[PDB]
């Protein structure tokens, strides 16, 4: 598994691969690992599949529940805290092999400068969290290859689309150097999933866009 | 005497319900429209309950807000325990009826409240809006077109009876609802919709300048 | 009271 | 005084039972037929209890629905604890009698309800339909042919007394039951059957256009 | 009789509220100003609740200090559970309203108290000061300019009505508030501010020689 | 009482 | 053990073998591993026999209980959720050797297109589930051989019958390459069990048809 | 220990040996392992002697208790279920060496065909159960030898008596190939115990008949 | 990690590095480990990141809570006690490898002599505490190198500024001899963080001053 | 009636307080001096509460000793939970006020007690002695010079009003206190001091021959 | 009452 | 009315105390002497409480034996928790006072009992015997010479007033006590001593022929 997230001028983008394994055996070719937890935050979860889907679902429920009781969403700080408390809660099961690490991307509407209101937050197994400031993050078995790819490719990010292409490429390299991460399957037509968040909220990138970017990358490397 | 306590509790509650502002809810082309006469900016009488289920109330604020909170609690516990599309406006209405009956017979004072639970269809789906009115005793009534709660309900209900038109747009239904409610500016109105066209969360408030344009 | 069926 | 409290509770309940719509249940060739006068589309007075055991009620909706739920709970806990074919209509009727007696003597207000538990034989089996009526106090009566509950029971019971015919088909029993109930279209009738021919779950509602054809 | 108990409790409380010193809270350029007539040096009627939320009260000291403590408890538990910027003066006011309503209906004696919850904007932020008054029954009122609590409120409220000026400096608002309160030296005044310019904790007492210079 | 809306 | 399930145009089919072992010893020659939990879902369970039959029974009870209380069946999503919560509940006992994995086949009446309303859902020991998209699934010790067979035979599936034959064949190959899975016993007359779900509900395939298909396969391979 | 049960046309028969050991030491020469739990069932229990006798006693109590409360015996299905739950409850103690496995024979009065209303049911340590379809079952250390004997002898079973003889013989072979199972003791006159259930209930076979059959077998083998 | 604290004539200063690691891998380049818990104290926490940030947060909450209930801050003694009780409370998790050790700096307003009202307090894993009297303390993996540097450099401390300089230098030597402690990053412009407490409260040293001091040290070492 | 129960409880308590011996506490150069009229040798009405906080009481012995014990409990739990120098006479006085109010409103009989909490500065420190009087209802009063409790308080209070002198030595303050108390030998006096000069524990009894020399 | 036998 | 219930409870108890036999306790050279008029041989009104602390009572046997047991419980739990020489007659007397006050105000019927707790010095130590009398309400009195409990106390108290002599031997104090008690043989007297000369356990009964010789 591998989930990358990067800020661009005016927003944030978050993409994830599609493979799910059991040991050396490829078990799922189309898992969706990036959810839209709310109108301004998306959540990716690496790790155990059950714990992952569960985290995502419950967190979405909690955000929206407080929103309905109080009539206003939590601040981005409160959201960070609640997610952190969930993660800290799964610590015993994580030491028993049910580890799930979330990467949280959000667009802060209350931030002063809109061009830098994007937000990326990463968590460890013990519930601590960091607000990334080097402009990108990733989680999962291919995270190191993805980060080492974005470190070089990130000067090209100038808007929403360039940032999306860089995301897809980072995933391609993760998969290229790690077998637990699936690459674009040209035969079956299965591509990474992507979510874009900006001033207007969160929308899913329609699969076609991710397809054309993937085929541009592949064609670029074949030459 | 069961009869004297029943009748007296009934009067107590009905008084405190007429002793409050008026709320209307009506069906229009895009779903359901809630229009309440509300001066405060913090205290609200219209609320999201679940993805497609809305809620309006009239009476004593602390009590119908107690019910608001209980209903939110219920709906979310169900949606998580089973699924989101399993919670329906009908279940919610029924729970409110049971709870208001139990309160009306067992507590010291009956809840001087009047509830309206509204539901619209899911996204890309087709189905008529459902309105239910739950009264203080536990009675529940199925309304086809509009519900009027709190204060003097007769003149508003009649004005709506003459002005109502199915498949009226958002602006027409707003004019009809404000007109019949008068029988007030953006600083004294609480307006929200159950927009059937939204993908998931249908409830949506209409405040400030957008409300200003609509009315 | 109420809720008679 | 035990006598005055007994008599007064009795009157209270019997009033609220006559203060409601009318339900009939009668035996016919394919099992048992429930026909109730019910305007609402969400609130129901006829229900499946277990594989071959059905249930009808008349009175205060929140209370006989409380009993409906309790009975479902009971039947399923037994069926799982022992087996499905061990739960019988007789046990269910007996539990309702005990519970209505305890309510009638111990709670503040007696349940203004009247119950009818129905049972048919299992699939490919032969046995006569059993009807039991449980009244508000805990009394239970074994009926051979039909039960009438709620409202004014005399004219309906007599009309059925003249029209009833054992081994009448589904359509004839529906005509007889609607006729005696009149003493109403698909928009004001709740009709269901305990069809003895189904393999496992015998209860089956007859609504909409199929009901339209039958009547 | 619910009516006689309601009216009598109302009178009991309103008496004990008029049977106490007077407190005023008003908006000025740097935030909100609390000025209370308080002889003791240990017992206080003005308090910090959270980073930007202050609190003044008038009535029975043990009870409004009970509420003071409860509110502190609430605010800190929320701020820790979610975050500091999530606790708002509005939530606090609402909790006090629910609690004073429950006390007013359920406890033996109603809390002879009158509360004022105040809020200012965060540092480097812009927003108007909000004042809420919560009365003994649970009622809550949104005040744009000033709140007067305890004793005879009419003359002080009118004097403030003539003297009030938005964006008055700290010294002018102090003169206006002491003047209208007279309708007293540093040894008989409790003065504190919600200074909007402080980075985090906005509440700040003005006592002794600094108070001497200001007045 | 109070708190009517 | 081995239980296959495959969608066909307009429905779903689910079949299971009949053997139950204790080590190398063959202890049961006619166990039924595929139940009809309700009018639109069938459930197969692989693994520990006790835990299996319990899961099946209790799940059927729960579906029907909510149906009687609320007057309407859960959506297919709700059913998936309840089953997943049961499976997650057995996790400690599964780590202590009592593992049971269910495979759930259903026909969604609420789906938009009737021709693709078939549904197959697979579970792991940790309660996570996955909606299968490649058109077939299997569970049990012979599952890998069965899937590798259906991958090749699946282009032949065009209706309810052809889908049934492909099911029986997949079972035959599972049994052919694994000893814990029983094949058709021609001597005693015991054949796999099958359930077919379509727009009209769930019905058990009568034994004679499965017998005929099994014989067709066996003659085809001699 | 070894307890066999077999269905004959019209009924069921259940027989058990008499030895009880502690390691290699013979500690009991006349234990009775087959009880009549009610008018239409009989329960044999292999395993730890304490847990065994306790199971049998408590189960009989429970069957009869429900019978007195409800005025009608449970169906054979309900009885199977309660026995299964009792077995599942001893699983913790069975892993600690207090294992007891029951074999339940019964005559279903509600079955359709009287000639096949006989019923045999076997259980594992994990509470799962199975209704036998091959006409016989056995439990205990000699069960494999007993089953392999009945597989060959079972075509001779045509009534109550021939079924009884086949039971006794199967026991004789169990004991013949396993030292923990006692055979007929001609010196002390101790023979297997037997229970016969048919349309008229359950009766203990009087010892003389078992003595006869044992002597016929022993003479045949010399 | 390494956090130094030293008294100077009239106040106290407390500085901390910025690196956070996982094994040999540098994971955070700008963590802030020194907090202002209240107007007269500052708390550094070495150790597990989660436990650390939470300690700091909850302790600040408790100090301020009692202050709001009683109308007066605790004495420096009471604060010491509460922090010690928290630390003692984490002892089981610390034996499970979730250890977090705090170093507490404060300015006692009630002390007799203002010039020596500075206070430094150190804690062990078992909640025992000790009031340092030799004028300086440190905690973390670089603490020994930092202390051995300050022992020699401390005669130069004569005011708030010289004390700050000595703090930064001690950090530089910690980092110089230990790899888990980050030094001044001249490339990215990330420098240690510092808090100064004196008669007027606690203020964060603005980054520029720490920058100039670091560059002075670096120009001194290279010749 | 809240008014009749309030007034009646007030009278009950005030009687039982005047129905007891008299205690005085006054400030002098070395701290605070307690002088009580006490015949018994085992039962005491003056007590150490914490390092610098003393306590005197007048009324019903079992009850003010109950309060004595509760206060000791409180002070030690705080001192251990935070630190010794954090417990102040002001907190203690406040707790006694809350507790006597709760007793006065909630228990069957009000505590016929009158309390005086005293505090002096720490060793080598400078600060004026503080005296608080807590009455049976919960009222608390800040006294600058002396407190008189129990019996007829007017003549003693006036005699002290004429004789009091700030910074009087221990012998002079003892003469003044015994004189005003008369308005008695070592066998009928309980005398203790809060000596501000002691390093830690300030409370110190003056009995026997030392008391004999002082008076 | 009722349920007399 | 607190006054009527107080006075009435007082009369009830005082009656039941005068409605019983008489006990005396007096100081003599070797310690303290208890002499009670007691016909039964099993039921006793004098008891050891702790090493040097004795106990006599008069009233209702079940209740003062309840107190006897409670006191034993208390004394042993203290002695074990701290040490034997820490339990004193004064603590015990105080506990009985608190307990009889709580009983007198809170229970349905007041304990018609009168208690006397006695203490002597330890072995080889010198100190005067202490006698305390605890009455039914909780009052406690310090007696220098003798206590008389139960029945008509005036004549016995006066006869003792004339006959008492400090440092009287055991025989003389026995004669004085029996004589004043008459105002009875070994078959109607319960006699015990707190012999100060014993090493540890001071209580010692004097019965039978030894008692015969002493009197």
């Amino acid at each position: 598994a591998t989930i990358v997230a990067l800020k661009y001028p005016g927003g944030v983008v978050m993409a994830g691969d599609r493979r799910s394994t059991q040991g050396n055996m490829i078990s799922g070719r189309d898992v969706r690992k990036v959810y839209i937890t709310d109108d301004y935050t998306a959540t990716g979860i690496a790790g155990t599949a059950a714990v992952a889907v569960e985290f995502a679902r419950l967190y979405a429920v909690e955000l929206e529940h407080y929103e309905k009781l109080e009539g206003v969403p939590l601040t981005f700080a409160g959201k960070i805290n609640r997610l952190a408390i969930m993660v800290r809660g799964n610590l015993a099961a994580a030491m028993q092999g049910l580890l799930a690490l979330p990467l949280l991307a959000g667009y802060d509407i209350h931030a002063s400068d809109p061009q830098s209101a994007g937000r990326i937050v990463s968590f460890d197994a013990a519930g601590g969290w960091n607000i990334e400031e080097e402009g990108y993050q990733a989680v999962g078995s291919g995270s190191l290859f993805a980060k080492s790819s974005m470190k070089k490719l990130y000067s090209q990010v100038t808007d929403g689309d360039s940032g999306l292409r860089v995301a897809v490429e980072a995933l391609y390299d993760a998969a290229d150097d790690d077998s637990a991460t699936g690459g674009p399957d040209l035969v079956r037509g299965i591509f990474p999933t992507a979510v874009i968040i900006d001033a207007d909220g969160a929308v899913d990138v329609p699969e076609s866009r991710i397809a054309e970017l993937a085929r541009a990358i592949i064609e670029s490397r074949s030459g | 005497s069961p009869e004297q306590a029943m009748r007296e509790r009934s009067e107590l509650a009905r008084k405190g319900i007429a002793r409050a502002k008026s709320v209307v809810a009506l069906a229009y082309a895009g779903g359901v429209l809630f229009v309440a006469e509300n001066p405060s900016r913090s205290l609200q009488k219209i609320s999201e309950l679940y993805d497609r289920v809305g809620f309006a109330a009239a009476g004593k604020f602390n009590e119908f807000d107690n019910l608001r909170r209980g209903g939110i609690q219920f709906a979310d516990t169900r949606g998580y325990a089973y699924d989101r599309r399993d919670v329906t406006g009908r279940q919610l209405a029924n729970v409110y009826a049971q709870t208001l009956g139990t309160i009306f017979t067992e507590q010291a004072k009956p809840y001087e409240v009047e509830l309206c639970v509204a539901e619209v269809a899911h996204y890309g789906e087709t189905k008529r809006p459902e309105l239910y009115r739950i009264t203080y005793d536990g009675s529940i009534a199925d309304e086809p077109h509009f519900v009027v709660m709190g204060g003097t309900t007769e003149p508003i209900a009649n004005a709506l009876k003459e002005s109502y038109a199915e498949n009226a747009s958002l602006t027409d239904a707003l004019r009809i609802a404000v007109a019949a409610l008068r029988a007030l500016g953006v600083a004294s109105l609480e307006v929200a919709v159950l927009d059937a066209n939204r993908p998931r969360r249908a409830f949506r408030r209409i405040t400030g300048s957008a409300l200003q344009a609509l009315l | 009271t109420g809720q008679y069926l």
